[PDB]
This record gives structure tokens, C-alpha cells and sequence, in this order.
RNA sequence: GUAGGGGAGCGUUCAGUCCGCGGAGAAGCCAUACCGGAAGGAGUGGUGGAGCCGACUGAAGUGCGGAUGCCGGCAUGAGU
RNA sequence: GCGAGAGCUAACUUCCGUAGCCGAGAGGGAAACAACCCAGACCAUCAGCUAAGGUCCCUAAAUGAUCGCUCAGUGGUUAA
RNA sequence: AACCGAACCUGGAGAUAGCUAGUUCUCCCCGAAAUGUAUUGAGGUACAGCCUCGGAUGUUGACCAUGUCCUGUAGAGCAC
RNA sequence: AAAGGUGAAAAGAACCCCGGGAGGGGAGUGAAAGAGAACCUGAAACCGUGGACUUACAAGCAGUCAUGGCACCUUAUGCGUGUUAUGGCGUGCCUAUUGAAGCAUGAGCCGGCGACUUAGACCUGACGUGCGAGCUUAAGUUGAAAAACGGAGGCGGAGC
């Protein structure tokens, strides 16, 4: 019994090719560059996911001291003074509190400063 | 009995090694190691310096009895 | 405003059905109790432990299984290419509490 | 999940460089351009302000406004580096010196080139952007 | 098929026993010898060790 | 985690047995946001116009990106 | 890196010993950078703490506090 | 008879090739070596050494402490 | 060397239209001309026409992740789909190597062909079955829509 490759290879190739949407040029049309681009793209997808965690970390922080200094203290002497205010621990995305309710972020500034005295 | 439902004893047939055929195992170089005289093959049980040649004490015949302990 | 502090469940203030990591006990009406970490009511803020005594009731809605991803991984010149599937379970919970 | 804003607003301010150390006036203006004073809201968008630098001519400089500050530009032609306008000389056109400092502290990508638009340097005491009434920043931080 | 390597047979390597490979003791054959009288005698019958698998298939049918 | 050893498996053709499907439409082809831990598998629609799926067992010419690999088609250089 | 020979007490030299790394080691730092510093990646999270290394703006984080030192851009290139 | 230090064709013939290149489906478990001897040996092999699988045994393994013996380097010294 | 296929049946397209023709458009036949003789299916590379979203201060292994914009709504109003602008990050693949983005090998692209096999009463192990102190046949004979018979001989059983 002979068992030629037919239908198998086209199906595999077409699944690779379909992963290529708006890939530029022969990235979208030739199988070999499509598959090769996907190897490097693997690298990027995994690394980036882990990194995106750390990137939103950064955006968080960068808003929080901007509001903090608007109230006359930096990030450092703030997220300290909430933690030194101990039970105050809300921590996760204080960014949004600073970015939408300033009546609240002002009270948190007063709390941190009271804790540092 | 159902021939659909015949089943060989588990463990009595194992599958052949399919050497080649992926990076899911046994990639590129087959079972083999890389370079070297491992390639289309030959040469037997021989070390190709000096094969432990010990001397020879010899007598050709024999004939032995059938045993009934 | 209200959001899971995605370490597990603890949160601030305001009521709206939302996703979370799985909650063990199922069906509905888990009524799962929630402990305040912040509140803004009447825009009258109360926070940290003082607010934490405040309750937040919330019923369980549905168990789920969020959208699929692939864990695919690659290294160079070494034949290291591996592909696997993954899918995270979750738990809708409808906010309701004080 | 995280809040991102409009683009709706543009806010102007005059910085007085008169007697300030350059370089420190530099980072002050560069941050007010980047948008780090309001919450950075989003990196993608230039939420930063328009800045008007007046009395740019009188910027102070320490150690050597001579001798030290050798600004340099390369021309594309062989022998085209020997273009080292340096020093006090560029305070014959002061608005560029300040404008160079700030530009080295904005990022080099497509936003930064666009952010260059938001710096408005006038060497004299006066500025003509009266129409967008800017009001003032000033000295130092905390 | 499968030959025995007849270089194994009347040569040392008796196959015999609990499956282990005896061999002889070698130096001072009938090449010249002054040397000791307690070595000229201690050349009777040795038995090798970590090569046996090679020796066996030289002569697995015990000729 | 490289050579290497071990484990469990996906898909292709052929064969035996079963369950069946097909001109009110089969394989093949084409699109797709569904499913499975992967190899993969289904749903629906378009095309086609005569054969074919699923399950269990068996046997293999059984899985390609490379080989200045082969055959064929078509491009670039260029309206030069 | 340490201990030695050969070498000019040269070499990203060569040859032994010894520990660690790369080889097959991703991640953070060292501008870039196999070997150096921190640390060994089962999968997911728009949660928290630290290590090396950092906290003027590119660029996450004290234009930090207290004593001094250097007015050379020393910092940011050897010596008799 | 358009390539003559030994023509062309067919055959042995799939010459031989310690040399180059290539060797394709998937996830899981473990995980090396570039050392030592020998070699018409040095980019090849044989046996060790390091990997894995299965069986047997069953802490015999690992650091660390105490006890005990062995040693002529660092340093030092000038008694050869 | 390459080699193939209208349709069940030639019923193989009278007649008309543009054209020297070639080619086509109708009318007819036929279930179908979505079969018309460059005659089953008709993938891919390659060439085009139309549409959506886009692009003429931009430095770029061609992606990836994040967010805004504009379309769209048949596994589909969502944790959607397509496409964009902008930020962050980001040194093709293989081979060969102490060490490859390498200015080191290979490759224009796509399709198909393309490499660990077979053999032998041969050795040596793992797993599984039958019979077990014993196990088994070879050549062949006779029967074959099927398999039985056939102890010659082979392996244990004694070693030095
Ligand atoms: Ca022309
Ligand atoms: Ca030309
Ligand atoms: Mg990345
Ligand atoms: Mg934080
Ligand atoms: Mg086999
Ligand atoms: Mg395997
Ligand atoms: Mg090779
Ligand atoms: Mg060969
Ligand atoms: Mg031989
Ligand atoms: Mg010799
Ligand atoms: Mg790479
Ligand atoms: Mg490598
Ligand atoms: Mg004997
Ligand atoms: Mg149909
Ligand atoms: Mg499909
Ligand atoms: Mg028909
Ligand atoms: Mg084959
Ligand atoms: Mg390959
Ligand atoms: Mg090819
Ligand atoms: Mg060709
Ligand atoms: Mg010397
Ligand atoms: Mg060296
Ligand atoms: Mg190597
Ligand atoms: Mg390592
Ligand atoms: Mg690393
Ligand atoms: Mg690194
Ligand atoms: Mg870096
Ligand atoms: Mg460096
Ligand atoms: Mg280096
Ligand atoms: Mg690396
Ligand atoms: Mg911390
Ligand atoms: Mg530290
Ligand atoms: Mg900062
Ligand atoms: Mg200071
Ligand atoms: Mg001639
Ligand atoms: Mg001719
Ligand atoms: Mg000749
Ligand atoms: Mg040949
Ligand atoms: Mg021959
Ligand atoms: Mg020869
Ligand atoms: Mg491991
Ligand atoms: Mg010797
Ligand atoms: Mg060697
Ligand atoms: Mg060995
Ligand atoms: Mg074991
Ligand atoms: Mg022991
Ligand atoms: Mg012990
Ligand atoms: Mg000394
Ligand atoms: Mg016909
Ligand atoms: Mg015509
Ligand atoms: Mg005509
Ligand atoms: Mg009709
Ligand atoms: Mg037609
Ligand atoms: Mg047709
Ligand atoms: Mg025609
Ligand atoms: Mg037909
Ligand atoms: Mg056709
Ligand atoms: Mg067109
Ligand atoms: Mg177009
Ligand atoms: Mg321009
Ligand atoms: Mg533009
Ligand atoms: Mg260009
Ligand atoms: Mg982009
Ligand atoms: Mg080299
Ligand atoms: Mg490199
Ligand atoms: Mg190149
Ligand atoms: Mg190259
Ligand atoms: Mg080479
Ligand atoms: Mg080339
Ligand atoms: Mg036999
Ligand atoms: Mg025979």
C-alpha cells in the first residue's frame, strides 16, 4: 500500500496561512515565510503577556504619583504612608481612584500624611 | 463474538519506532549522534588497534554421553 | 469604581455583575460575603479597616470558562517548538450588598 | 478595564527662564510637555501642555557658558563636523539653546517630534501668544 | 546464519559456567624467559570481566 | 533544556467486521468568530456532481522548509 | 576568579589544576553585549513583596535627610 | 568527433565514501559528553567515565559535626 | 520524453447580432451549456478589476502586546470580526559550531515527488499469549470460500 501525502499537507499549510491576517507581503501568502514569522511571533506572544503585567504596573504607578504631587507629596512618601497607615491596603489600581475621584484621592493624601507624622 | 470487539492482550503489541518525522521527538539526526562513522553502515565487533589477542591451546574432537541422573 | 483586587475577591464600592476567579460552591445564591476595602457613598469616603467592617453581599451568577488562548513557545536553532491549549475557569457574581 | 481619556483640552503656560539654571529649566519644561503632571492618563496621547519660554536670552549657566558648552552639528560633507557653534555664541540666537536642551529630553519617536510643536521659545521678555492666555509656572518643586 | 569467530575457540575464552567468560593468563608465552619462577607458573587460567558480552557473541554456541 | 533513553497519543492509505450516509446530493475544493491539553476534530453556508463517514482490529510506499534536492507551473530583473 | 608552566608577569594566546557560568539557560542589571552581577521560566491574572541594579528628563522610583570633599567637566582614558 | 597525464557507450554498479549536506506529526518524564587509557591514532573507532529504562536490595547515598591517622604546599629558616 | 476525462445519449450548437477572422453575446438542445469541444473537479504560487479601512517628516526581520478611530454583524453584539493610528517591546529559518541577526552554508516562489526498510528455521533482551519439567515442529502429503496431518530435526535436562 502506497499512501501519498494528498490533502494532509494542504490542510496543515492552510491553517498556518490563515493565522496570517494583515501580515505584510509574502508573510501573508507564501507558506514558508508565514510559518517562520509565526516562530518569532511565538517568542513575542509569551514574553509580552508576562511583560504586560509589568507594563500596566508602570502605568498605574505613573498616574499615582502625578496625582500625589498634585497634592504635594511624591509616590514614595505616599504608598509608604498608606502602608504605614497599615490596615489601609487598597493598593490594587489606586491609579483609578486618583484619575476619577479627586475628592477621594485628597482624603487618601491626608491619610498618608497623617500616618507619616 | 463481535470482531468489532476483539482486542489483543494489552501490552502484547507495541508500535514501531518512526525515526525522523518531527521535532516532537527523534528530530533531524535520527537515532544517530551527529558526525562520525554513523551513517550508511558496516564494521562489526572489532576495536581496530589490537583486539585482546590471547593464545590458543587446542585439541579438536569430542563425544559425550547422554545423561540420566 | 468597584473592582476586584484580583488577588482573589476583595474590592471597593459599586454594584454590577462581574467576572472573578472560581468560587468553589456553585449554583447561585452563594450570596458570597464581601469585606470592604474602600467605600464612597454620597461621595462620603470611608477607607481602610474602618470601612472594612462594612458588608458587601453578592450572589453567584454562573460558572464559566473564559476565552481560549494558546500557550505556544519557541527557541532558536535548537528545534524547540511546542504548542498547548489553555482556558481559565471563572465565576460571574452579581453585586448587591451594602 | 483602566481609564483612558478624551483629547479635548490644550493648556498653555509661560515659564520664565530668567536667572534659572538651564538643564533644570530643561527637565521642568520637558515634563510639562510630556504630561507627567496631570496623571499620564495614557502614553499614547500627548496630554501635555503648551509651554512658552520668555526671557530665554537671560538663562543662567554655571562653570562655563564659554569653554564648556561646545554644541556640535555634522553637515554630511567631508569636513562638515568642524561646525562647533559652542558657548556664548549661540546666545546670539538664544531661543535655540533652550530649545536644544528640551529636545534632548523628549523621546525620539514619532510623538516626540510632534511634541516639539508644543515648545514656544521667545528670547525677549515678551511673547505674542497673548490670545491663548497661558498664565505661569515658576521656580522649583516641593 | 551466524558464524563463530574461530579465533575464539581453541583460543582462550572458555564460555563455560553460570554464563561467565573464562580466559587465560598471557605473558611469557613461549617467547623468551629468564624472569621469575612464580610468574612462569602463574600463567594457567584467568577470566576476564567487562568485555564478556563481546566475547560471548564471538562464540555463543560454545565451540 | 541540545544529543540520547522512556511514556501516552493525533492524522493518511489500504484490509476485515460492524453502524450507517448519498441525485431532496457523496468525496474533493472554498469561507468561518465553535470545540479538544497538542497532533486535530465538528457545526453551518458556497462549489461540485458519484461515491463516502464514524467505531474496533490488522498492514504500511504513512506525516517535509530546507538536501547548489526532483518534475511542473509561475514570478523578479522590465516594458529593460 | 584563584594556583602554576610556556610567552614579554603580551594576547579574546597556549597547556594542566580548581570553582562557577555558556555549551543545552529563558527572565531583571551591566547603554548595546554566551561567559560578569541577581536569579533557574508547569499554564493563566489590567493583584502584592524583594534581589542585582536604581530613583533630574529620555526611563519605573527621594531635585531624600546630615556631616564633609573636589571648581578639574575631575566624574566621563596610563605612568616615571 | 566543440573539457584527453589516458576517448565515448553500456555493463560490474546501489563500486567505496572514517567526508559534506538532508532526515518531515504531537504533548509528558528524565538528561548528558567534549575527560582517561589504547590506537598507521589524532575531525575516526574500542573500553572505561558521565545519561536513561527495567529488575533486586534497602539507607548502604549526600552535606555537617566529633575522633583518629596520612601530607611537606603557603609561610619561614639557613642546621645539609 | 510528456501523455488522460463533453454528455446518460451528439441530441456536437440551425438561425440572428459585433468581428477578415479569432473571440464572444443571444436562440435553441440537454436535468445541468454553473457540461460547448483550450469541453469532470479546478487547490496554490503568480496577474487583474471593484469595494472597506488606510498611507506623501518617514529609520522600519516586518511581528507582538496595549489603547484610541472607522467599518461590519450567518459558529456573531462579544472576553467579538476586519482594518487602522500611536506607545512599549523585539537581531529571519535551518545547518554547522566554543560561540550565528550575522558581512558564515543552503534556499526566487508555490504545488506535487522525496530518506532508518526488508530478509533469514540467525543472535540477544522487554512485553504478551499457549503448554509446562517439558516445549515444538521443517521439507512435504492430503484437503482448500476453510485447515488438518507430518517427530526428521531444534531448545531445556551436568558439569570440569
Ligand atoms: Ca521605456
Ligand atoms: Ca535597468
Ligand atoms: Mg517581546
Ligand atoms: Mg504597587
Ligand atoms: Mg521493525
Ligand atoms: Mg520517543
Ligand atoms: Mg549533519
Ligand atoms: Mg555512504
Ligand atoms: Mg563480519
Ligand atoms: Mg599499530
Ligand atoms: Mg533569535
Ligand atoms: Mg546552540
Ligand atoms: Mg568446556
Ligand atoms: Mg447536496
Ligand atoms: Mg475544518
Ligand atoms: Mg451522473
Ligand atoms: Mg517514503
Ligand atoms: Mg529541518
Ligand atoms: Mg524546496
Ligand atoms: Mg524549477
Ligand atoms: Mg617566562
Ligand atoms: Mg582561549
Ligand atoms: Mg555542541
Ligand atoms: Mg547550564
Ligand atoms: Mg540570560
Ligand atoms: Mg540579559
Ligand atoms: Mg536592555
Ligand atoms: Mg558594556
Ligand atoms: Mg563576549
Ligand atoms: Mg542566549
Ligand atoms: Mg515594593
Ligand atoms: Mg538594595
Ligand atoms: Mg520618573
Ligand atoms: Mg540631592
Ligand atoms: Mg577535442
Ligand atoms: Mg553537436
Ligand atoms: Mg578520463
Ligand atoms: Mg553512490
Ligand atoms: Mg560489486
Ligand atoms: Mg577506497
Ligand atoms: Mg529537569
Ligand atoms: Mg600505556
Ligand atoms: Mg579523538
Ligand atoms: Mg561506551
Ligand atoms: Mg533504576
Ligand atoms: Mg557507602
Ligand atoms: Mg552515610
Ligand atoms: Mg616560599
Ligand atoms: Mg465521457
Ligand atoms: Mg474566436
Ligand atoms: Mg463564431
Ligand atoms: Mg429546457
Ligand atoms: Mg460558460
Ligand atoms: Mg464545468
Ligand atoms: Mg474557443
Ligand atoms: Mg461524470
Ligand atoms: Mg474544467
Ligand atoms: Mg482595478
Ligand atoms: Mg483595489
Ligand atoms: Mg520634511
Ligand atoms: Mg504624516
Ligand atoms: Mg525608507
Ligand atoms: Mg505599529
Ligand atoms: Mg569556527
Ligand atoms: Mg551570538
Ligand atoms: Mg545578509
Ligand atoms: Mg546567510
Ligand atoms: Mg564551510
Ligand atoms: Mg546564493
Ligand atoms: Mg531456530
Ligand atoms: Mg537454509
Amino acid at each position: 500500500p502506497r499512501a501519498k501525502t494528498g490533502i494532509v499537507r494542504r490542510r496543515r499549510h492552510k491553517k498556518v496561512l490563515k493565522r496570517a491576517k494583515g501580515f505584510w507581503g509574502s508573510r501573508s501568502k507564501q507558506y514558508r515565510n508565514a510559518f517562520q514569522t509565526l516562530l518569532n511571533a511565538a517568542t513575542y506572544e509569551y514574553r509580552d503577556r508576562r511583560n504586560k503585567k509589568r507594563d500596566f504596573r508602570r502605568l498605574w504607578i505613573q498616574r499615582i504619583n502625578a496625582g500625589a504631587r498634585l497634592h504635594g507629596m511624591n509616590y514614595s512618601t505616599f504608598i509608604n504612608g498608606l502602608k504605614r497607615a497599615n490596615i489601609d491596603l487598597n493598593r490594587k489600581v489606586l491609579a483609578d481612584i486618583a484619575a476619577r475621584e479627586p475628592e477621594a484621592f485628597k482624603a487618601l493624601v491626608d491619610a498618608s500624611r497623617n500616618a507619616r507624622q | 463474538m463481535k470482531l468489532h470487539d476483539l482486542k489483543p492482550t494489552p501490552g502484547s503489541r507495541k508500535d514501531r519506532k518512526r525515526v525522523g518525522r518531527g521535532p516532537g521527538g527523534t528530530d533531524k539526526t535520527a537515532g544517530r549522534g551527529h558526525k562520525g562513522q554513523k551513517s550508511r553502515s558496516g564494521a562489526g565487533k572489532g576495536a581496530f588497534f589490537e583486539g585482546g589477542r590471547s593464545r590458543l591451546i587446542a585439541r579438536l574432537p569430542k563425544r559425550g554421553f547422554n545423561n540420566v541422573g | 469604581m468597584f473592582a476586584i483586587i484580583q488577588t482573589g475577591g476583595k474590592q471597593y464600592r459599586v454594584s454590577e455583575g462581574d467576572v472573578i476567579r472560581v468560587e468553589s460552591l456553585q449554583g447561585e445564591a452563594g450570596d458570597k460575603v464581601e469585606l470592604k476595602a474602600l467605600f464612597v457613598g454620597g461621595e462620603q469616603t470611608v477607607f481602610g479597616e474602618d470601612a472594612g467592617k462594612y458588608t458587601v453581599q453578592a450572589e453567584v451568577v454562573e460558572h464559566g470558562r473564559g476565552k481560549k488562548i494558546y500557550i505556544r513557545k519557541y527557541k532558536s536553532g535548537v528545534q524547540y517548538r511546542r504548542r498547548t491549549g489553555h482556558r481559565q475557569n471563572f465565576t460571574a457574581i452579581k453585586i448587591l450588598g451594602i | 478595564k483602566t481609564y483612558i481619556p478624551k483629547n479635548d483640552e490644550q493648556n498653555w503656560v509661560v515659564v520664565d527662564a530668567s536667572g534659572v539654571p538651564l538643564g533644570r529649566l530643561a527637565t521642568l519644561i520637558a515634563s510639562r510637555i510630556r504630561g507627567k503632571h496631570r496623571p499620564d492618563f495614557t502614553p499614547n496621547m500627548i496630554q501635555g501642555d503648551f509651554v512658552v519660554v520668555i526671557n530665554a536670552a537671560q538663562v543662567a549657566l554655571t562653570g562655563k557658558k564659554l569653554d564648556d558648552k561646545v554644541y556640535t552639528r555634522y553637515t554630511g560633507y567631508q569636513g562638515g563636523l568642524k561646525t562647533e557653534t559652542a558657548r556664548e555664541a549661540l546666545s546670539k540666537h538664544p531661543e535655540r539653546v533652550i530649545e536644544h536642551a528640551v529636545f534632548g529630553m523628549l523621546p525620539k519617536g514619532r510623538q516626540g517630534r510632534a511634541m516639539h510643536t508644543r515648545l514656544k521659545v521667545y528670547a525677549g521678555e515678551t511673547h505674542p501668544h497673548s490670545a491663548q492666555k497661558p498664565q505661569v509656572l515658576k521656580t522649583q518643586p516641593l | 546464519p551466524k558464524m563463530k569467530t574461530h579465533k575464539m575457540a581453541k583460543r582462550r575464552i572458555k564460555i563455560t559456567g553460570t554464563g561467565k567468560v573464562m580466559a587465560f593468563k598471557s605473558g611469557k608465552r613461549h617467547q623468551n624467559t629468564g624472569k621469575s619462577g612464580d610468574e612462569i607458573r602463574g600463567k594457567g587460567k584467568g577470566f576476564v570481566l567487562a568485555k564478556a558480552e563481546w566475547a560471548r557473541m564471538k562464540l555463543m554456541l560454545p565451540r
